[PDB]
């Protein structure tokens, strides 16, 4: 008897799946999940932080402009990786907004601040394709992670923590 | 998409080869249409899938050895650019055109081209290239990277000395190690001419690299106490310039602990 758990952190969607395989036999036993939980969720966390953090220095309210708001999130998609192996990482935009060019910085950990909630909201999904699945989390024989968006830190470490360990 | 189409059609554009000696308007033209086309391409890679997508075309290819050494200052400032735009912060299209050998001829680029532009964007590129990507900063560092670096912000072209300033206060947070070999340079000195100009926004960037060469470092400390410069009376004068002012913020933070510790 073997309880895998499948956690799939996509671009959009978030999907959990509990799925046994025995005698041979391989069935998904529970599923559960978030729609409105994703990669671009993340993305756009770190959009309005700098949205926010360029009305600061510029007196200058880039929203409305979606053109340059759609520059910012896939700068910031950029960033996001990079902070998946460095602790920080930079953005240069050139010309974001009425001709300004753009530099900022952000830490893994501001980032992670950023999207506290977020991240914690991914384990609703897990508890309850547990329920689902009459199973207790330590039944649980193997994790495995599909999904660009489980290489974020924070997401496996919140994840590893639930299974204690 | 129809983005991967649109590209590969711009693609296509860059491909064919300059007309057979055409005259004017066939040159003029020939050229609008690449430089459409580069541009284009630029917009389309702003998003990590597209500029995926344009590497796996041999795009970067056709970009590093033929266009950034191209005759036409506007093909090659809109190649950097491209170059750049793909790269920043995604360690696999960084890897690849760091192995089409690009930094040399980007570095070649800033250090001596005749259009301001150029050697801006090139600076931009190269920047995208060695920042958190480790490969890239050894092919730096080994390119005498530090040294075209500070001629440029000695260059009379603000883009420049704004980007490098920015570029350093980078490479010095993910590497104190290389505090020594930058003081030793005089980049102290050099970092301190950048304040005395007219206040703008970089200044955040030079009073924040100039605050990690001094952090835990009494080399750099000491070039900061070095009285020629004086660079106290300077940080006290703009120390006070950054007050009510919340868009300087991190510059008084630098500013700052700055004076802090180089002077008590
Ligand atoms: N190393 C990474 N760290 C964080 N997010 C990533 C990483 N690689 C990919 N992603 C994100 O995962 C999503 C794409 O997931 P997928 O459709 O499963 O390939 C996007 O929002 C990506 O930015």
């Amino acid at each position: 008897e073997r309880n895998v758990l499948i956690f799939d952190l996509g671009g959009g969607t978030f999907d959990v799946s509990i799925l046994t395989i025995d005698d041979g036999i391989f069935e998904v036993k529970a599923t559960a999940g978030d729609t409105h939980l994703g990669g671009e969720d993340f993305d756009n966390r770190l959009v309005n932080h700098f949205v926010e953090e360029f009305k600061r220095k510029h007196k200058k309210d880039i929203s409305q402009n979606k053109r340059a708001v759609r520059r910012l999130r896939t700068a910031c998609e950029r960033a996001k990786r990079t902070l998946s192996s460095s602790t920080q990482a930079s953005l240069e935009i050139d010309s974001l907004f009425e001709g300004i060019d753009f530099y900022t910085s952000i830490t893994r950990a501001r980032f992670e601040e950023l999207c506290s909630d977020l991240f914690r909201s991914t384990l609703e999904p897990v508890e309850k394709a547990l329920r689902d699945a009459k199973l207790d989390k330590a039944q649980i024989h193997d994790l495995v992670l599909v999904g660009g968006s489980t290489r974020i830190p924070k997401v496996q470490k919140l994840l590893q923590d639930f299974f204690n360990g | 998409r129809g983005e991967v189409e649109q590209m590969k059609s711009c693609l296509r554009v860059l491909s064919q080869p300059m007309p057979p000696t055409a005259g004017e308007a066939e040159q003029a033209a020939d050229q609008q249409e690449r430089e459409g086309a580069l541009e284009l391409l630029a917009d389309l890679c702003e998003n990590m899938d597209n500029a995926a997508d344009f590497c796996q075309l041999s795009g970067m290819h056709l970009l590093v050895g033929r266009y950034l050494e191209a005759g036409a200052a506007g093909l090659r400032w809109r190649a950097a650019q491209l170059i750049g735009t793909c790269s920043q912060n995604v360690a696999a299209i960084q890897e690849q055109v760091l192995g089409l050998g690009a930094l040399r001829k980007l570095l070649r680029l800033l250090d001596r081209d005749a259009c301001d532009t150029v050697r801006v964007k090139a600076l931009f590129a190269i920047s995208c290239l060695v920042r958190e990507q480790e490969a890239g900063l050894l092919q730096f560092l080994r390119l005498d990277g530090f040294s075209v670096l500070m001629r440029a912000m000695q260059q009379q072209v603000q883009k420049l000395k704004v980007k490098s300033a920015f570029l350093l206060q980078n490479l010095l947070v993910g590497h104190p190690e290389h505090k020594g070999t930058l003081c030793s340079m005089g980049m102290v000195q050099q970092l301190v001419a950048l304040v005395r100009t007219e206040h703008s926004p970089f200044h955040e960037h030079v009073l924040g690299a100039l605050c990690s060469l001094v952090t835990d470092f009494p080399q750099g400390v000491r070039e900061c106490r070095e009285p020629e410069l004086g660079l106290e009376e300077l940080l006290r004068h703009r120390c006070q310039l950054l007050q009510q002012h919340e868009e300087y913020q991190e510059e008084l933070e630098f500013c700052e602990k700055l004076l802090q510790t180089c002077f008590s």
